[PDB]
């Protein structure tokens, strides 16, 4: 059901190891250049658009954003995510 | 052009002093809450239970929180009709009628001013157009290019401009004037690109801090060349001596040294026992760092952090006795909040001659201190905002100033031509400088 | 007392040392190691170059201390 | 799934992230597009000679009045003008 | 990692204390009030650990445009903080 992912979510949030993969993931975004790459990206969709308005602009930034996520971050977060998972769930 | 729900609730003064009470409220909770708390109870959406199911938003109205991913907050305002809620990463209001957000109204922005706005409106107005960001070139009145490239720098330094705009200096100045005191004469630079003084235009400031440089060191007024190294240090020593001569009753709390201090361990290991005093504590306000053989700045780092054994130094351990040579380190005991980092850019050559070095240093546009600090150790990022590079040989050449401000954006300072420039074509220069400001710590 | 340059290359040289010798006294033990005449060198200390006309004392250098040496790249 | 939920979380962090950047971006832009009926972004010039005015270079023949004399000073002597003006 | 989740280990349901909500985020005012200020991305252990205890920090300084007005008198750039004492 969609009671378990948030009873999850709350478990990782009480351990601590939420703010730990909060983090992690900022910090390799950060480090890798997605932060300022979704600013520049921000910008040219708002000239395009030629409007500031946040529903319009965030539709067409958000799909682009989460494809220029790099796969060794994105690969790095789900295992240290996961690895958190093994300790609370049956398989 | 502004939300006409937000305006309608604005006719009302009593209506609208509840708005404002609500979104300082919001805001301070945001700001005081410690990360626990506040993913509990400003992330968590009350219809989903999500965490974080995109940006979580706090109805002025009710205490309920709701989700954007789910149309949580937009369900919550066609229910109950409550059309406005806060942002919980951000403190910014929306409104859900809409569907944008509320950025371009002063008084919301500026929220904690909401008590005094009557006086606030009438006595200042919103920046120029052309002055927003403070860009503005300064003339080269010889060879001042060392010193306008290092101006650039502290003028764009985030800590800096806190420091000025809120008149800390002013408030406090015993020698009163630009012609005399030194900070008086940058906080005019500020004055004069950020705002009015009521072609050569906005040079007054710079004037006048060539007029005090002049009285206190002829070598570094701009009539020769000279170090920029030499001249940041200068300035910042200027600054905290105005500081001190301004106290009441003279580890320092001005703004340089709570913003560009930190320590280094200096730690003398028997390679007898290993035994581990006596440890050195300096102060320092940049890090000097050798770069023959390197093409890195982190091999850079590494050079400076690398242990060494002290050939020339007389040991002897006082738990085994021991004389062998000595184990010496630097490591990091206490981060500043703004790095700055000089590239030992020349060396010496054993036929009386000195040379610059030329190579290309790698830098990168976030930086890991983690690495070198002594002593888990978290994860520390500095990000860069400001470069100064030189052209041309160890006795004759030219500095040039890039700084990057909010959006992205970075700027390209030479003398009176300051120009857009691509954070790619900033990451090819040949850095001699380069100013780092903290960003995370894990 | 002994105290610590790192050089233009980053090794590090001992000097011996009192608290009451000048700058200029200090800049003319680096010459002896490193070869640099006194007027070229910049000698670093908590964030302050070392002014001849003073003593190591007056800037508080005690023993084991690191000075940090520099050239000039003049440009204007 | 293990991995089913662990892309949720991800894509929950992704997502608010990404709208609060996107947020900050745009009520920036919203207030200075309201502020300045006229705003022009700065001009950025990828042959490298123009400035964030679309200006060329000034470049000598500017000069500065000297307050301490009274006398216009060409701009680019000011600081050995002020060496002997100062004393 | 393709692997099905049958629930949450019992033993961690209990531990942890794991319809819609009734939270007033408005009840959190007592306890921000008692709670130094604090930062997003900034650890404060590791700031009392690795930094300075008087250390000036701007959590994300370029985030957005420095924030001011200008004095209608003297045309002097004003952080939002220090307007009111600046106008007497
Ligand atoms: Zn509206
Ligand atoms: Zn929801
Ligand atoms: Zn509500
Ligand atoms: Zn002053
Ligand atoms: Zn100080
Ligand atoms: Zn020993
Ligand atoms: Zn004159
Ligand atoms: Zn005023």
């Amino acid at each position: 059901t969609a009671q378990l992912k948030s009873q999850i979510q709350q478990y990782l949030v009480e351990s601590g190891n939420y703010e730990l993969i909060s983090n992690e993931l900022k910090a390799r975004l950060l480090q890798e250049g997605w932060v300022d790459k979704v600013k520049d990206l921000t910008k040219s969709e708002m000239n395009i658009n030629e409007s500031t308005n946040f529903t319009q602009i965030l539709s067409t930034v958000e799909p682009k954003a989460l494809e220029m996520v790099s796969d060794s971050t994105r690969e790095t977060v789900l295992k240290q995510i996961r690895e958190f998972l093994e300790e609370i769930v049956d398989t | 052009s502004i939300c006409p729900h937000i305006q309608q609730v604005f006719q009302n003064e009593k209506s609208k002093d509840g708005v404002l009470k609500t979104c300082n409220a919001a805001r301070y909770i945001l700001n005081h809450s410690v990360p626990k708390e506040k993913f509990l109870n400003t992330m968590k959406c009350g219809t989903c239970h999500e965490i974080n199911s995109g940006a979580t938003f706090m109805c002025l109205q009710c205490g309920f929180c709701g989700c954007w991913n789910h149309s949580h907050f937009l369900s919550h305002s066609k229910q109950i009709g409550h059309i406005f809620g806060i942002n919980s990463n951000n403190g910014l209001l929306f409104c859900f009628k809409c569907e944008d957000y509320i950025g371009n109204i002063d008084l919301i922005n500026d929220a904690i001013l909401a008590k005094y706005w009557d006086d606030v409106c009438t006595k200042t107005m919103v920046p120029s157009m052309e002055r927003r960001d403070g860009l503005s070139g300064l003339i080269n009145m010889g060879s001042t290019a060392f010193m306008s490239s290092i101006l650039q720098c502290l003028i764009h330094n985030p800590y800096f401009i806190r420091h000025s705009m809120s008149q800390i200096h002013s408030n406090n100045c015993k020698v009163r004037s630009p012609d005399k005191c030194f900070s008086c004469a940058l906080d005019k630079i500020v004055h004069e690109l950020y705002g009015a003084l009521n072609s050569t235009n906005r040079q007054t400031g710079f004037i006048y801090l060539l007029t005090c440089a002049w009285k206190i060191n002829q070598n570094l007024a701009g009539y020769s060349q000279q170090d920029a190294h030499e001249f940041w240090q200068f300035i910042i020593n200027q600054i905290h001596q105005s500081y001190v001569l301004d106290l009441p009753n003279a580890q320092c709390e001005c703004i340089v040294h709570t913003v560009f201090e930190g320590s280094l361990e200096s730690s003398i290991v028997c390679p007898g026992c290993q035994n581990n005093s006596k440890t050195t504590i300096d102060p320092f306000l940049d890090l000097s760092l050798d770069i023959k053989d390197k093409k890195k700045l982190y091999e850079c780092l590494d050079s400076f952090h690398k242990k060494e054994q002290l050939k020339d130094f007389n040991y002897h351990c006082g738990e085994c006795n021991s004389t062998q040579d000595a184990i010496k380190q630097l490591g990091i005991h206490k981060l500043p909040s703004v790095l700055v980092l000089q590239l030992k850019r020349f060396e010496h050559l054993l036929n009386g001659s000195n040379r610059k070095l030329d190579d290309f240093i790698e830098f990168p546009t976030y930086l890991n201190m983690k690495n070198y600090c002594s002593t888990k150790v978290p994860d520390i990022i500095y990000e860069l905002i400001g470069i100064v590079s030189h052209k041309g040989t160890v006795n004759e050449g030219h500095y040039i100033a890039f700084c990057k401000i909010s959006g992205g954006q970075w700027f390209k300072f030479n003398d009176s031509m300051v120009s857009s420039i691509s954070q790619e074509e900033v990451l090819k220069e040949q850095a001699y400088l380069l100013f780092y400001t903290i960003r995370q710590v894990n | 007392m002994q105290i610590f340059v790192k050089t233009l290359t980053g090794k590090t040289i001992t000097l011996e040392v009192e608290p009451s010798d000048t700058i200029e006294n200090v800049k003319a033990k680096i010459q002896d190691k490193e070869g640099i005449p006194p007027d070229q060198q910049r000698l670093i200390f908590a964030g302050k170059q070392l002014e001849d006309g003073r003593t190591l004392s007056d800037y508080n250098i005690q023993k084991e201390s690191t000075l940090h040496l520099v050239l000039r790249l003049r440009g204007g | 799934t293990i991995d089913s939920i662990s892309n949720g979380i991800l894509n929950n962090l992704l997502t608010t992230l990404i709208q609060d950047i996107v947020a900050r971006e745009t009520t920036q832009q919203q207030l200075l597009k309201t502020r300045y009926p006229d705003l022009r972004s700065y001009y950025f010039d990828p042959n490298g000679s123009l400035d964030i005015n679309g200006l060329q270079k000034q470049q000598s023949s500017q000069y500065i009045h000297c307050e301490n004399c009274g006398r216009d000073v060409s701009a680019n002597r000011l600081a050995a003008h002020l060496q002997r003006c100062l004393s | 990692g393709d692997a099905e989740i049958k629930g949450i280990k019992p033993k961690v349901i209990e531990e942890y204390s794991l319809g819609p909500s009734n939270d007033s985020w408005k009840s959190l005012m007592s306890s921000a009030k008692d709670t130094p200020l604090q930062y997003d991305h900034m650890n404060r252990e590791s700031l009392k650990k690795y930094f300075n205890p008087n250390a000036q920090l701007i959590e994300d300084p370029l985030d957005k445009p420095i924030q001011y007005r200008v004095c209608e008198k003297c045309g002097k750039p004003l952080a939002l903080t220090a307007i009111v004492d600046h106008l007497e």
